[PDB]
RNA sequence: GGUGAAAUUCUUGGAUUUAUUGAAGACUAACUACUGCGAAAGCAUUUGCCAAGGACGUUUUCAUUAAUCAAGAACGAAAGUUAGGGGAUCGAAGAUGAUCAGAUACCGUCGUAGUCUUAACCAUAAACUAUGCCGACUAGGGAUCGGGUGGUGUUUUUUUAAUGACCCACUCGGCACCUUACGAGAAAUCAAAGUCUUUGGGUUCUGGGGGGAGUAUGGUCGCAAGGCUGAAACUUAAAGGAAUUG
């Protein structure tokens, strides 16, 4: 029963603010509201509550993350660069 | 593969899925092998590993989350520990495992 | 027998360099180029100027301590012409005929595993 | 009103051991004054000389060698392994049309812990009686050949440092064992180690360094 | 009023039977229950705190001290981090690149924490309406909203006054200006739309 | 009409190759369509050989020439190197000389 | 005039009638 | 330094040259060819992993399941747009040095965007073989790529082999060239552009003198630039093709 050709959650903002500005918000709200896969128990029960604070429905783990998505791109690359460099200490 | 073996065990042998039942197996000495999820927490791990060594049961740590171990045994839910009770035509007991 | 150094001749078009250095390189010994021995810009790379410059080079060469030298000829290279300049041979000719010694020489032009877009534009230099 | 030559401290370059003439070259420094002496400053230079220029025999016209200066003593400074190149003219010859090229390389550690990466280039050969004009491998050939070369190169190193690794390259033992395992797969010609560079020397260890000296 | 989450990290007390709790700025990926290691001879994983000495170059580090033992100072805002780019073993320094891009050299005894700070991208979302700005500063300080000096009277501002709204004189103001003079672009060495790429060389 | 069965130059079963730059004017030009001259010539020259080996160490030495591949762009290949222009018949002849 | 430039010619010309017509939307 | 020649430019800040190191982004030289692969766009460093494909082999299996296709859909160079990153190189814009009568250019310098990547758009190229697909038939030749068959063939040594590469004959399926021209064409040319007034294998698409014009208008798609669809009034006797001689 498709409700909006294109505004999705951004439809709350009515005609205000100008399309381009609403677009940007729509991207980050779709991000910041979705349920995410939990690393520790594999259930898709991680949700946000306050920027950078993602925690788990069941299992009750809280992981410090990005402001509107659990893993920021840059920290992810940082991860593997700590991966990489640490390897040079045992081997 | 390791999953190719499990797929045989699945269609010709006996197995139980999940934590509590495989402890009924580990104590009964019925378990011939237990497969452990990557992300299943260390406490449960360490326990299963202690119950195992108390029954001389070998332990194969699956390098996959409890979700993919669920497709490994071909069940549409997740599983964080399998217990081999009978290995059918497969050889998992007497190969690399 | 002789005391050895390293010659190194960069003969592009529009100029020609000759400067012997210590066989390690880190220490020079006298430069002088084909530009210095003439003034016409247009004439900064002709073999005559390269000769006179090889002269002025060999002179201090045999006047400091180096009696012999290995040479390393070299074009502009990079993404450039990769072909030697006119006054490269004229300088080699003018330093063996000078009276110094010659010992085993190779070409050290920087040739790439090609890239960095050559200049000039896709339509080339059209004139 | 200076002329740095009328001031230049002078010096001569000594070579290592497993070759021919331990006397190599000449250099220029600057007098060892208090604050900036001739010693600790430079020395540690690098001079490249064709090994036929230091082995005498011309069956080594290519194969340039890079030496690096480490220690100094009374107008006499030694030098140790720092690299091995190839002449440009040689490869620029070698690589002829109508045939296949094959390159391979690997990074490896030795005994006395120098970490280095060596190379290895080799070209297919026409076999005597061929009528077709080109003679190329079969890709699947080149994968086998690289893997073998790689297996052989990883073996010939981690032996007794460069010293013995150098003692292996000088008579090109590697080139011939490559040739041996290779001929089962595909002809090939030339076949050299071409390049080998340093990238992780261990530590000074002056006692071990002096092992090529007498 | 902080962009990035904090993280309470409990420790034992070496000298008395008790727990002592600290308040860290949570680096990204840090999770409740995780163990955090803090010391010279500690390993190189996100969340641990290690002196700038003990990390190879390219390590990425947050909340790093200026002086050893000032308990953190650089890169603390949601998303920032410092990169180590080199060490001086004799005179034990380390050289780092701060979030601004300035390169600074500090003692290697100065400590940082492995990773970046949580809450990245907080600024990518448009505030979108006055009220969200309003609430933003409600929890910060009384700096909102702002009136343009060019809407004031000359009594109120250097920009104040005129029958049209205009600065009247250059809005670049000397470093040696005086309180009451410095409104505009203080000590600006250039001005106008930054054309081309920025980025320190 | 068409004045070359090989079109610009030689390519059948590709549709796209890869441009190379012209050693003269730096013009991009597809590799198959290039025109290429192997420039192998002595480091020295005609006259320098005697005075070379004269003022030279070693028995006659060895002498190592320089090899470098050249690339021209038709226009630059016409302006100098391999061209003339040939009769309508003399065109089809791929005999090197 | 070159066909491509004559293409850009009317390419513009249209884009300006585009403007002009919107004056009366 | 740079050019036909020069100038703008760089140089106690020792430039250019040199040596030793390090950093970044791009790229894949030679090998590279009338050679490969892919529906096309397109695709050359190593290796590992992931799925895929043609040809061949086939005394396997199925048994008409197929050919070609309005609508509809997947992919689609380069530039261009949105949001991050990246931003070494080269470099639309712009500013300059010269040149010129002029010179908004050509050449030189600085160099914004771009060039690279990720998530999205855009859907066009002389996107070319300017040449629809499936099927049959019609003519000689030497090369070559992949598969296969035949050999008391060569070279590899060991103890003969086995292998591997190589040689010769054959046959499939390729990318091509050569000579022919029974035949075709207006010709250039063409093993199809042939088997066509002795006019019919199946099927898709397009064109109907030149301009006007891919313009106007509507519909549709796009953020935009634009894409698809797409007339008419009027004007005009030529426009055009291939070849010949000058
Ligand atoms: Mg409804
Ligand atoms: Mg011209
Ligand atoms: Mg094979
Ligand atoms: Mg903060
Ligand atoms: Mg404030
Ligand atoms: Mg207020
Ligand atoms: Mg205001
Ligand atoms: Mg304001
Ligand atoms: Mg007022
Ligand atoms: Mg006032
Ligand atoms: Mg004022
Ligand atoms: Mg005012
Ligand atoms: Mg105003
Ligand atoms: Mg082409
Ligand atoms: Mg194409
Ligand atoms: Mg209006
Ligand atoms: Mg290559
Ligand atoms: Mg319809
Ligand atoms: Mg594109
Ligand atoms: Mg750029
Ligand atoms: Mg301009
Ligand atoms: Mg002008
Ligand atoms: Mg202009
Ligand atoms: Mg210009
Ligand atoms: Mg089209
Ligand atoms: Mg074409
Ligand atoms: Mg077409
Ligand atoms: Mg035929
Ligand atoms: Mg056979
Ligand atoms: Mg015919
Ligand atoms: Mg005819
Ligand atoms: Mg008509
Ligand atoms: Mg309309
Ligand atoms: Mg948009
Ligand atoms: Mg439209
Ligand atoms: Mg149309
Ligand atoms: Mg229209
Ligand atoms: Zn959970
Ligand atoms: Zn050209």
């Amino acid at each position: 029963a498709k409700r909006t050709k294109k505004v999705g959650i951004t439809g709350k903002y009515g005609v205000r603010y100008g399309s381009s500005l609403r677009r940007q918000v729509k991207k980050l709200e779709i991000q910041q509201h979705a349920r995410y896969d939990c690393s520790f128990c594999g259930k898709k029960t991680v949700k946000r509550g306050a920027a950078g604070i993602w925690t788990c429905s069941c299992c009750k783990k809280t992981v410090a993350g990005g402001a509107y998505t659990v893993s920021t791109a840059a920290a992810a690359t940082v991860r593997s660069t700590i991966r990489r460099l640490r390897e040079m200490v045992e081997a | 593969s390791i999953n190719q073996k499990l797929a045989l065990v699945i269609k010709s042998g006996k197995y139980t899925l999940g934590y509590k039942s495989t402890v009924k197996s580990l104590r009964q000495g019925k378990s011939k092998l237990i497969i452990i999820a990557a992300n299943t927490p260390v406490l449960r791990k360490s326990e299963l590993e202690y119950y195992a060594m108390l029954s001389k049961t070998k332990v194969y740590y699956f390098q996959g989350g409890n979700n993919e171990l669920g497709t490994a045994v071909g069940k549409l839910f997740r599983v964080g520990v399998v217990s081999i009770l009978e290995a059918g035509d497969s050889d998992i007991l007497t190969t690399l495992a | 027998s002789q005391v050895f150094g390293v010659a190194r001749i960069y003969a592009s078009f529009n100029d020609t360099f000759v400067h012997v250095t210590d066989l390690s390189g880190k220490e020079t010994i006298a430069r002088v180029t084909g530009g210095m021995k003439v003034k016409a810009d247009r004439d900064e790379s002709s073999p005559y100027a390269a000769m006179l410059a090889a002269q002025d080079v060999a002179a201090k060469c045999k006047e400091v301590g180096i009696t012999a030298v290995h040479v390393k000829i070299r074009a502009t290279g990079g993404t450039r012409t990769k072909t030697p300049g006119p006054g490269g041979q004229a300088a080699l000719r003018a330093l063996a005929r000078s009276g110094l010694r010659i010992g085993r020489i190779e070409d050290v032009t920087p040739v790439p595993s090609d890239s960095t877009r050559k200049k000039g534009g896709r339509r080339g230099r059209r004139l | 009103v200076v002329d740095p030559f009328t001031r230049k401290e002078w010096f001569d370059i000594k070579a290592p051991s497993t070759f021919e003439n331990r006397n190599v070259g000449k250099t220029l420094v600057n007098k060892s004054t208090g604050l900036k002496s001739a010693s600790d400053a430079l020395k540690g230079r690098v001079v490249e000389v064709c090994l036929a220029d230091l082995q005498g025999s011309e069956d080594h016209s290519f194969r340039k060698i890079k030496l690096r200066v480490d220690e100094v003593q009374g107008k006499n400074l030694l030098t140790n392994f720092h690299g091995m190149d190839f002449t440009t003219d040689k490869l620029r010859s070698m690589v002829r049309k109508w045939q296949t090229l094959i390159e391979a390389n690997v990074t490896v550690k030795t005994s006395d812990d120098y970490v280095l990466r060596i190379f290895a280039i080799a070209f297919t050969r026409k076999q005597a009686n061929q009528v077709k004009r080109h003679s190329y491998a079969q890709s699947s050939h080149i994968r086998a050949i690289r893997k073998v070369i790689s297996e052989i190169l990883t073996k010939e190193v981690q032996g007794s440092t460069l010293a013995q690794l150098t003692s292996k390259l000088i008579p090109e033992v590697i080139n011939k064992e490559i040739e041996n395992a290779t001929k089962d797969i595909f002809p090939l010609q030339n076949i050299h180690v071409r390049k080998v560079k340093l990238l992780k020397q261990p530590k000074f260890d002056v006692g071990a360094l002096m092992a090529l000296h007498g | 009023g902080r962009g990035a989450p904090l993280a309470k990290v409990v420790f034992r007390d070496p000298y008395k039977y008790r727990l002592r709790e600290e308040i860290f700025i949570a680096n990204e990926g840090v999770h409740t229950g995780q163990f955090i290691y803090a010391g010279k001879k500690a390993s190189l994983n996100v969340g641990n705190v290690l002196p700038l000495g003990s990390v190879p170059e390219g390590t990425i580090v947050s909340n790093v001290e200026e002086k050893p033992g000032d308990r953190g100072a650089l890169a603390r805002a949601s998303g920032n981090y410092v990169i180590i780019i080199g060490h001086n073993p004799d005179e034990n320094k380390t050289r780092v690149r701060l979030p601004s891009g300035a390169k600074k050299v500090i003692s290697s005894d100065a400590r940082g924490v492995i990773g970046v700070i949580a809450g990245g991208g907080r600024v990518d979302k448009p505030l979108l309406k006055a009220g969200r700005a309003f609430h933003k500063y409600r929890l910060k300080r009384n700096s909102w909203p702002k009136t343009r000096g060019v809407a004031m009277n000359p009594v109120d501002h250097p920009h104040g006054g005129g029958n049209h709204q205009h600065i009247g004189k250059a809005s670049t103001i000397s470093r040696g200006a005086v309180s009451g003079q410095k409104a505009g672009l203080i000590a600006a060495r250039r001005t106008g739309l930054l054309r081309g790429s920025q980025k320190t060389q | 009409p068409k004045k070359r069965a090989s079109n610009g130059r030689n390519k059948k079963g590709r549709g796209h190759v890869k441009p190379v730059r012209c050693v003269n004017c730096s013009k991009s030009i597809p590799k198959d369509k290039a025109i290429k001259r192997m420039a192998i010539r002595n480091i020295v020259e005609a006259a320098a050989v005697r005075d070379l080996s004269e003022a030279s160490v070693y028995p006659e030495y060895a002498l190592p020439k320089t090899y470098n591949k050249l690339h021209y762009c038709v226009s630059c290949a016409i302006h100098a190197r391999i061209v003339r222009v040939r009769s309508r018949e003399d065109r089809k002849n791929r005999a090197p000389p | 005039m070159r066909a491509k430039w004559r293409k850009k010619r009317t390419r513009r010309l249209k884009r300006k009638r585009r403007k002009v017509r919107a004056r009366s939307k």
